[PDB]
RNA sequence: AAUUCUUGGACCGGCGCAAGACGGACCAGAGCGAAAGCAUUUGCCAAGAAUGUUUUCAUUAAUCAAGAACGAAAGUCGGAGGUUCGAAGACGAUCAGAUACCGUCGUAGUUCCGACCAUAAACGAUGCCGACCGGCGAUGCGGCGGCGUUAUUCCCAUGAC
């Protein structure tokens, strides 16, 4: 019985890809099955952009942002709820949710 | 094996191995001698090799007898002193050559004639250099590395006769013919297999020690038997 | 403990490296180098219960007892090194980062240059941890 | 007429030693009586004659291998990184 | 029965004349007492200190390198160790769908000092261009890299340390190879990314004294 | 939580040195290989598919019992090497009991050079060569036609869009 049409994972020119750990557990995943993510983050998030920037040294000054990126397995991905289950057409739409605000 | 039965038996042997001297011309700049013949000497199953130098302050032929490197002939020369070419069976002091290169017959006192690295198949690479102090490092067969003195030699190359712990010898003949070219010491009866007497280990019903076979570095002689000083003792496993 | 300074135009400069993984917290002050150190406290010798020494007021008791110390041989500003554990493990900054640096905000000091100094690979030895996870 | 399902030279041993001393025989056994071609003249003529000492007996050249075989092989790549340290000295 | 911070007096601390400010900070260490010396101990830090705060008003992303080699009395003057970019401004370099040509090299400058000089290149993608992509063939990528290390060399081999530190205060090296890039293949982010000391040659003493006169 | 390390200076901070692994991000429903498979910079050595051709041979081809070359990971036989991880084992927690999950150590093994072994969901669970039967939006390699920006300025043609 098949479910899905392109198997779990991006590959199709290979017949074996690399392995990557899941950095919530550190299970080896094939790198094009992974979910992955990319996370872009000033130092300061929204509580603490206030108190530093009236006691700070330079007139006029920008902070720098963290640049992680993960990798996750599918229960990994899934408990912590990064991504759902989904309906049988629904599956089917690679279309990203709107990132607006 | 302190004397009579048992010293080395040396008369079909063929020479002491060494070095040449040094002098004025190793020492300032450079001298060049021919190969005449590589030659099989008895108690080192390693071959030896006859160079003609000429001696230069009278009229003559000199005649050494090197530790053979792997990949030297007959006929071809060899340039040696403290500025000589760094290819084969070549010499040269340790305070020139560079690191990574490969050593034999090497020296340990300046002007000694060449002490380390030469049975079959031993090496004495050189690590590292600091020329105030006048100093070398070079890494020994044992793992460890000899701070050493910057002026003191060694032939380029690999020693020749490499692998003969290889095969195994067979027949209990082969040995006698290996151990009847050096001295008076096979078939090589056990401590246990003596009485009360002979040896302090055998003695009794069964064929037991009874005492463990480690001993204090400080005994004296006829105790020290066994396994001496031991650090650890069992079946190596992990380093 | 009395450094010679202009009085009233100058404030002397240094350097924390702020660690910061999911089991404790740590500050550390040292000089514009990083070699000496001068005043250094964790959220072990303030907090007494295994599980809670590194949650974020575990972090803030420790930061305010880096600026009473920080205070009396006179140091106002400093430089930053933040991190998070790294190497071949997590590099997202623990609970000890903000409550820590935020802390020292209100607690008297100043604010200088910013960055993360997690070690990160080029690449690694092997993970600790199966192929088949590390199961719950 | 093959006369050997598997024993080599080492049928000149029958049954003693045991089986995997005399397969261990067996590869050394027959490496050092082969011969071998000079490089100097051309023919195929190197032998041995005694541990580690081999002689061409055409040109009467004499060279020095290893005990079985006529390169030991980190001898054949010493060559190569002496030559190779030639090049990182002389500029 | 003892106060540590009372064994510590205030000493100071410089940078050479080819950067802007002169003062940087001060440092710390105990005094002649069992058997160590305070100008002994204090004649190897290092000082990753930015380049905004060392001039007036610059790109602050740069960092360097200001080791001791000597001191004075009451001052610990300077000796060139290395630079690097920051962390976040070069995290924020790297994207998606655009090739990143990295080059090498070991030079050496005239005086003893040794180096070893990084670089990197981004492919740009243009303004009217609908092509999602901006890949570069392999033959494309290796006459960059060709003459990212041609470039590199040339203008450390012929003149000294002195005058290579003066060429890292923009980017000297950095815009000099876009331009002779362009027609192989059009790249933007262009940089030393890296600047690393090797080996230094004997110290003199009035070598260093002319950098701070 | 505890086994495990610590005033015998452990952890965090520095400047040095040393080895044994692995090649981050760039990395894509992109690429090459007969399948297994293959990602640090240069130098060299034999091979390859595609396209291009008003070059040459002239049916020389397709499929294949027997027989042959290659064949992840584990597993063997002798060296060389031993950082990390880690079957067997020793403890600490867990549970009614756990010789299972987790936690502290750790051998065989993990890595090279030599020769065996011949199987995996060795997968697209889908024989190879041949003809034919719809519409579009991407993409990689090669060749051809065509407005206009840009680079080498001085434009010839080569790169970039």
């Amino acid at each position: 019985t098949k479910k899905r049409r392109n198997n779990g994972r991006a590959k199709k020119g290979r017949g074996h890809v690399q392995p990557i750990r899941c950095t919530n557990c550190a299970r080896c995943v094939p790198k094009d099955k992974a979910i992955k993510k990319f996370v872009i983050r000033n130092i300061v998030e929204a509580a603490a952009v206030r108190d530093i920037s009236e006691a700070s040294v330079f007139d006029a000054y920008v902070l720098p942002k963290l640049y992680v990126k993960l990798h996750y397995c599918v229960s990994c991905a899934i408990h912590s709820k990064v991504v759902r289950n989904r309906s049988r057409e629904a599956r089917k739409d690679r279309t990203p949710p709107p990132r607006f605000r | 094996g302190a004397g009579s039965v048992f010293r080395a038996h040396v008369k079909h042997r063929k020479g002491a191995a060494r070095l040449r001297a040094v002098d004025f011309a190793e020492r300032h700049g450079y001298i060049k001698g021919i190969v005449k013949d590589i030659i099989h000497d008895p108690g080192r199953g390693a071959p030896l090799a006859k160079v003609v130098f000429r001696d230069p302050y009278r009229f003559k032929k000199r005649t050494e007898l090197f530790i053979a490197a792997e990949g030297i002939h007959t006929g071809q020369f060899v340039y040696c002193g403290k500025k000589a070419q760094l290819n084969i069976g070549n010499v040269l002091p340790v305070g020139t050559m560079p690191e990574g290169t490969i050593v034999c017959c090497l020296e340990e006192k300046p002007g000694d004639r060449g002490k380390l690295a030469r049975a079959s198949g031993n090496y004495a690479t050189v690590i590292s250099h600091n020329p105030e102090t006048k100093k070398t490092r070079v890494k020994l067969p044992s793992g460890s590395k000899k701070v050493i003195s910057s002026a003191n030699r060694a032939v380029v190359g690999v020693v020749a006769g490499g692998g003969r712990i290889d095969k195994p010898i067979l027949k209990a003949g082969r040995a006698y013919h290996k151990y009847k070219a050096k001295r008076n010491c096979w078939p090589r009866v056990r401590g246990v297999a003596m009485n009360p007497v002979e040896h302090p280990f055998g003695g009794g019903n069964h064929q037991h020690i009874g005492k463990p076979s480690t001993i204090r570095r400080d005994a004296p002689a006829g105790r020290k038997v066994g396994l001496i000083a031991a650090r650890r003792t069992g079946r190596l496993r992990g380093t | 403990s009395l450094g010679p300074q202009v009085a009233e135009g100058e404030n002397v400069f240094g350097v924390c490296h702020i660690f910061a993984s999911f089991n404790d917290t740590f500050v550390h002050v040292t000089d514009l180098s990083g070699k000496e150190t001068i005043c250094r406290v964790t959220g072990g010798m303030k907090v007494k219960a295994d599980r809670d020494e590194s949650s974020p007021y575990a972090a803030m008791l420790a930061a305010q007892d880096v600026a009473q110390r920080c205070k009396e041989l006179g140091i106002t500003a400093l430089h930053i090194k933040l991190r998070a554990t790294g190497g071949n493990r997590t590099k997202t900054p623990g609970p000890g980062a903000q409550s820590a640096l935020r802390a020292l905000a209100r607690s008297g000091m100043k604010i200088g240059r910013i960055e993360d100094v997690t070690p990160i690979p080029s690449d690694s030895t092997r993970r600790k941890g199966g192929r088949r996870g590390r199961r719950l | 007429a093959k006369r050997t399902k598997k024993v080599g030279i080492v049928g000149k041993y029958g049954t003693r030693y045991g089986a995997s001393l005399r397969k261990m025989v067996k590869k050394i056994e027959i490496s050092q009586h082969a011969k071998y071609t000079c490089s100097f003249c051309g023919k195929t003529k190197m032998k041995r004659r005694a541990v580690g000492i081999w002689h061409c007996g055409s040109c009467m050249k004499t060279v020095a291998g290893g005990a079985w075989t006529y390169n030991t092989t980190s001898a054949v790549t010493v060559k190569s990184a002496i030559r190779r340290l030639k090049e990182l000295k002389d500029q | 029965v003892v106060d540590p911070f009372s064994k510590k007096d205030w000493y100071d601390v410089k940078a050479p004349a080819m950067f802007n400010i002169r003062n940087i900070g001060k440092t710390l260490v105990t005094r002649t007492q069992g058997t160590k010396i305070a100008s002994d101990g204090l004649k190897g830090r290092v000082f990753e200190v930015s380049l905004a705060d060392l001039q007036n008003d610059e790109v602050a992303f740069r960092k360097f390198k200001l080791i001791t080699e000597d001191v004075q009395g009451k001052n610990c003057l300077t000796n060139f160790h290395g630079m690097d970019l920051t962390r976040d401004k070069m995290c924020s370099m790297v994207k998606k769908w655009q090739t990143m040509i990295e080059a090498h090299v070991d030079v050496k400058t005239t005086d003893g000092y040794l180096l070893r000089l990084f670089c990197v290149g981004f492919t740009k993608k243009r303004n009217n261009q609908i092509r999602k992509t901006s890949y570069a063939q392999h033959q494309q990528v290796r006459q960059i890299r060709k003459k990212m290390m041609e470039i590199m060399t040339r203008e450390v081999q012929t003149n000294d340390l002195k005058e290579v530190v003066n060429k890292l205060i923009p980017d000297s090296i950095g815009k000099d190879i876009e331009k002779a890039c362009q027609s192989i293949y059009p790249l933007h982010d262009v940089f030393v990314r890296k600047v690393k000391m090797l080996k230094k040659p004997k110290f003199e003493l009035g070598k260093l004294m002319e950098l701070h006169g």
